[PDB]
């Protein structure tokens, strides 16, 4: 059966900067099943308010998704996106660069 | 410009543990109006718009009687297609359906569609003309022929060039504030030391809409797609999108580098410079 | 808005 490995980006809606609220993103695409855990990690910690996009598909038939919470960039904060699938032999960490 | 009404629907079965999970998104373009989720506790479709979240109660309750039926469907589906792969009753497996039309600038009818896929390939498609099926394997013959008999692609057709596009002008016109603006993409370029003789250069297009948009970096003018790290569009959430284009550079020759952005709300394409 | 019909594989 068909399996496709879900892309993954981590990232801010709005330009970071430290002590302004925003909004943390975790954006996963191409992914077949749709079955997929997605956390996001405040320094290694998974985050209790989460929410995600409804459940979507391209063109290619595969899955995306947007996980998302609202939180306020500090210089000393890490933040990361682990996620797990059937085509991942292991979950996967993708840590927020907030420069780029 | 066209417009675009879609609608996504996924079932996913759960063997063993109660019936399939069922979800269902509406989109107006690269905008999200409606959703339904079996697994939530509303058991109705609902809003995901501001500007169609007062349709009204009528308007509500069809869309949940009918959501609700298309639900049903599905579940019938994966029990059908499980018996014409003669597939195990554990495995857990996953239904894909996708329709909606497209109404030309002057908002009149341009083309419907109408796709079903079966763990994630396709397996029956309405043909452009609306009259006839494309069938990807030896199951979906059977499904071919019994929707040829039953007349299914002329009710389709009916909803297509009616019921469909009808509607979509209306939420052009309710949502006409979000729907019918186009947001300019906001770019900007930085620069990071890679090492002592490299240097990556990003290209950013921040807060546009629609999705729709090219960037491209070129050196001296010749096309550096082989080389340039090109990110998927990505959604913002707040219902604006993102992309972002890199090359490595030798530290030096920034000044050789340009990136040129192509997007439905700016007057002119873009060309950025490092300088 | 959804089609009323209920066309099955």
């Amino acid at each position: 059966m068909i399996q496709r490995t879900p892309k993954i980006q981590v990232y801010s809606r709005h330009p970071a900067e430290n002590g302004k609220s925003n909004f943390l993103n975790c954006y996963v695409s191409g992914f077949h099943p749709s079955d997929i855990e997605v956390d996001l990690l405040k320094n290694g910690e998974r985050i209790e308010k989460v929410e995600h996009s409804d459940l979507s598909f391209s063109k290619d038939w595969s899955f995306y998704l947007l996980y998302y919470t609202e939180f306020t960039p500090t210089e000393k904060d890490e933040y990361a996106c682990r996620v797990n699938h059937v085509t991942l032999s292991q979950p996967k960490i993708v840590k927020w660069d907030r420069d780029m | 410009g066209s417009h675009s009404m879609r609608y996504f629907f996924t079932s996913v079965s759960r063997p063993g543990r109660g019936e399939p999970r069922f979800i269902a998104v509406g989109y107006v373009d690269d905008t999200q109006f409606v959703r339904f989720d079996s697994d939530a506790a509303s058991q109705r479709m609902e809003p995901r718009a501001p500007w169609i979240e007062q349709e009204g109660p009528e308007y509500w309750d069809g869309e949940t009687r009918k959501v609700k039926a298309h639900s049903q469907t599905h579940r019938v589906d994966l029990g059908t297609l499980r018996g014409y792969y003669n597939q195990s009753e554990a495995g857990s497996h996953t239904v894909q359906r996708m329709y909606g039309c497209d109404v030309g600038s002057d908002w009149r009818f341009l083309r419907g569609y109408h796709q079903y896929a079966y763990d994630g390939k396709d397996y029956i498609a309405l043909k452009e003309d609306l009259r006839s099926w494309t069938a990807a394997d030896m199951a979906a013959q059977t499904t071919k022929h019994k929707w040829e008999a039953a007349h299914v692609a002329e009710q389709l057709r009916a909803y297509l060039e009616g019921t469909c596009v009808e509607w979509l002008r209306r939420y052009l016109e309710n949502g006409k504030e979000t729907l019918q603006r186009t947001d300019a993409p906001k770019t900007h370029m930085t620069h990071h030391a890679v090492s002592d003789h490299e240097a990556t250069l990003r290209c950013w297009a921040l807060s546009f809409y629609p999705a729709e948009i090219t960037l491209t970096w070129q050196r001296d003018g010749e096309d550096q797609t082989q080389d340039t790290e090109l990110v998927e569009t990505r959604p913002a959430g707040d219902g604006t999108f993102q992309k972002w284009a890199a090359v490595v550079v030798p530290s030096g020759q920034e000044q050789r580098y340009t990136c040129h952005v192509q997007h439905e709300g700016l007057p002119k394409p873009l060309t950025l410079r490092w300088e | 808005k959804l089609t009323p019909l209920c066309v099955t594989l």
